[PDB]
RNA sequence: GCCCCUAAGCGUGUGCUAAGUGGAAAAGGAUGUGCAGUCGCGAAGACAACCAGGAGGUUGGCUUAGAAGCAGCCACCCUU
């Protein structure tokens, strides 16, 4: 499990503000903050579709190579900003990691199969935090169901990990919860 | 149906090809699939029927001396090897083409060479 | 009808519509989700009404999630009244929804009849309202 | 040019085949009593039967192996079929009547083996909801 | 003939199309046969 | 109504600058 | 504000609009059009059009007057 960083512009804000920060976005570009260990943070621009294409590529975790003004840095995406209506990329806070570094990150946890058709599956967990290698971080993590029967309920523990990835969470974490599809009568009580 | 897999059909043709030692190259519009299946009956004990892309034989038909077999292939496109013996699958044909009235034979393959309805009929008789 | 069992002050202001909403933006139970984008209040029977209508396109399987509770009290007036003379008694309950709200919640097997339901509700609802689901 | 599935030994339903056969130009006593010589010939199960006519009223009759729905439930041991298949299973059909039926649907059906058909007669035997051991 | 301000294709034949500026809905069926009025 | 919704509607000139005495 | 009434531009450059929209209005309906961006297929021949095929088990069971691929239900396979 190996990741190759991408490559992405970065320029260093002239100005930092709201107006600044508004005619920016206007401008295509996003802005962000890069800091880290090294306790020195910096203010940074990046171009708004590319970084929305990586996003797209590998998550919302994903590794980055900047290029701010020839120096190449090593980053994640610790945090963002995203738009409750438009849906845009309003901020990013980039975090700076060096090889062979752990950190604590959120990942998704997505599902596949076919449970017992008597049965109802739901998602309790959207993603869970994992301590892993700053290079080695997977992009998602997968729960299969099949023959699933009745009431039977997935948790943090039973979930399958790569190699050289701890979780962190309490295994006690309901993840997916596998209940008896729900009568026709039954829907009508349920908000009444 | 993707690329790949037609280059599996390309590849899997040529294989089939290769253990085959004649092929006879024939129409057969206006044939329900029981008329096939009974069709199949009759050649599926030795001989092999198929029916294939007339451009992905083409393709596949560019691996030996068999290229000069495309002018075949303007029409519809039946195939059929002759895994055990050569000529089974002549008479097989031919039959069933005088049964149904509905089969054309476009040609066939045999020694190397590409030979005509007339050629074919002969060659069946030996 | 979703009423609450108690309330510490039974006439209340109109909640306000100013700002868009910062918080149940996002979908969290279920697999798809209804999404506001107007300012509207939305009253228990409304709710009553989008959630039947759910329930009878999907039929069986699924399960259907409501963020919203009606917990605001709109009073008025006994008829032909003139102005003044004090509040009038509460008779119908609402709750203040924002742009951004998410207010239902579904979770069934197949895209088609999710968005199907879903869209059934949507027409019940005095708000423009969109379809989201748990992927950014 | 129809077909149909009837009893053995019995002949003149009136809902099945009566009207069905009496649009179609079909004289049905000769049918009726040529078909039920040879269903006691046979003895054992209801029959499909499958009728080409002519332009001379003339009718043909071919008589089919008995269908593997009615073999299944008969080497089964039960009478009726699974109301919820996969979910309720009734019966349990061991590999040799498998191959028996097998053999008769290869009688019947353009399989070239014996193992085509035992396939075939799983597959029924899905749609039956009842296991094949 | 329906004259209704929502028109939709009812069945699969149903086709929507303008004529004069009006949209309208065109089938086999002449009960499907309906116009934006 | 087609009154007051004509004067609430000329309030929206390019000289009243979106405002008129009321409304 | 600048065609004439009515003082001053039927101003210049690049696009859009066919509705006299401009010169009133909602939920909602819709192959109107322009721009920008994704995903699918496609000369290894795409879509349309088009000639020929689309079979056997078998009417898969339960359900019934009836169930034959086409009340419903449940399964929903094999051969060429
Ligand atoms: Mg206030
Ligand atoms: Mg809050
Ligand atoms: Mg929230
Ligand atoms: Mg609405
Ligand atoms: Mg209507
Ligand atoms: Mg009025
Ligand atoms: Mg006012
Ligand atoms: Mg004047
Ligand atoms: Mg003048
Ligand atoms: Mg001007
Ligand atoms: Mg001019
Ligand atoms: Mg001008
Ligand atoms: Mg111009
Ligand atoms: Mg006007
Ligand atoms: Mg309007
Ligand atoms: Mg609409
Ligand atoms: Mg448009
Ligand atoms: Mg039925
Ligand atoms: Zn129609």
């Amino acid at each position: 499990t190996a990741n190759i960083p991408n490559k992405l512009t970065a320029n260093v804000r002239t100005r930092t503000g709201k107006g600044a920060s508004r005619q920016a976005r206007r401008d295509g570009k996003v802005p962000a903050v890069l800091y880290g260990h090294g306790t020195d943070p910096q203010h940074l621009e990046l171009n708004a579709r590319d970084f929305a294409a990586v996003l797209r590529s590998h998550g919302t975790n994903a590794i980055l190579t900047l290029d701010i003004e020839g120096t190449e840095q090593l980053a994640l995406t610790k945090a963002l900003d995203v738009h409750p209506i438009r849906r845009n990329i309003q901020h990013a806070d980039l975090l700076v990691v060096q090889r062979g570094e752990k950190v604590t990150v959120e990942v998704t946890v997505l599902v596949e199969g076919d449970a017992t058709p008597g049965t109802l599956v739901t998602q309790d967990a959207n993603t869970i935090e994992i301590e892993a290698e700053a290079l080695s971080i997977p992009e998602q993590l997968t729960v299969s169901v099949e023959g699933v029967e009745a009431g039977t309920q997935i948790t943090a523990g039973q979930i399958s990990l790569p190699e050289g990835v701890n979780l962190i969470s309490d295994p006690e974490l309901l993840v997916v919860n596998v209940v008896e599809a729900p009568s026709a009568e039954a829907l009508e009580e349920e908000g009444a | 149906m993707a690329k790949a897999d037609k280059a599996t059909a390309v590849a899997d043709i040529a294989e089939q090809f290769k253990a085959s030692t004649a092929t006879v190259v024939t129409e057969y519009r206006g044939l329900t699939v029981a008329n096939l299946a009974e069709l199949r009956r009759a050649l599926g004990d030795s001989a092999t029927y198929t029916v294939a892309k007339n451009t992905l034989v083409k393709r596949a038909a560019s691996e030996a001396g068999i290229e000069g077999l495309d002018e075949l292939f303007a029409g519809p496109t039946a195939i059929a090897f002759v895994k055990g013996e050569a000529v089974d699958a002549a008479k097989a044909i031919k039959k069933f083409a005088k049964d149904n009235k509905a089969l054309v034979i476009k040609g066939g393959y045999m020694d190397g060479k590409a030979l005509s309805v007339a050629d074919v009929e002969k060659i069946a008789d030996l | 009808m979703l009423i609450p069992r108690k309330v510490k002050h039974r006439k209340q202001h109109h909640p306000e519509q100013r700002g868009i909403a910062s918080g149940g933006t996002s979908v969290s139970f279920g697999d798809y989700g209804i999404q506001a984008l107007e300012h509207a209040y939305i009253t228990n029977r409304q709710i009553e009404s989008a959630r039947i209508a759910i329930n009878r396109h999907i039929k069986r399987g699924g399960k259907v999630w409501i963020n919203i509770f009606p917990d605001r009290p709109l009073t008025k007036k006994p008829a032909e009244t003139r102005m003044g003379s004090g509040k009038g008694s509460p008779e119908w309950w609402v709750a203040n929804v924002k742009p951004g709200r998410v207010l239902f919640e579904l979770s069934y097997p197949d895209e088609k009849t999710a968005r199907d339901a879903l869209t059934r509700a949507i027409h019940k609802l005095p708000i423009k309202a969109r379809i989201v689901t748990r992927e950014e | 040019l129809i077909k149909l599935q009837i009893q053995a030994g019995q002949a003149n339903p009136a809902p099945p085949v009566g009207p069905a056969l009496g649009q179609h130009g079909v004289n049905i006593m000769e049918f009726c009593k040529a078909y039920n010589a040879a269903t006691e010939s046979q003895r054992g199960n209801v029959i499909p039967v499958e009728i080409t006519v002519y332009e001379d009223r003339s009718f043909t009759f071919a008589l089919k192996t008995p269908p593997a729905a009615k073999l299944l439930l008969k080497a089964a041991g039960v009478q009726k079929g699974s109301g919820e298949p996969h979910k309720t299973k009734v019966a349990k059909v061991t590999w040799d009547q498998v191959r028996e039926i097998a053999e008769t649907k290869k009688a019947d059906l353009n399989a070239n083996d014996i193992d085509a058909a035992a396939k075939i007669i799983a597959g029924t035997a899905r749609s039956m909801g009842i296991t094949v051991e | 003939m329906k004259v209704n301000p929502s028109v939709k294709p009812i069945c699969d034949k149903c086709r929507v199309i303008r004529r004069h500026g009006r949209v309208m809905v065109i089938c086999s069926d002449p009960r499907h046969k309906q116009r934006q009025g | 109504a087609k009154r007051g919704r004509k004067k609430r509607d000329r309030k929206h000139s390019k000289a009243n600058h979106g405002k008129r005495p009321n409304a």
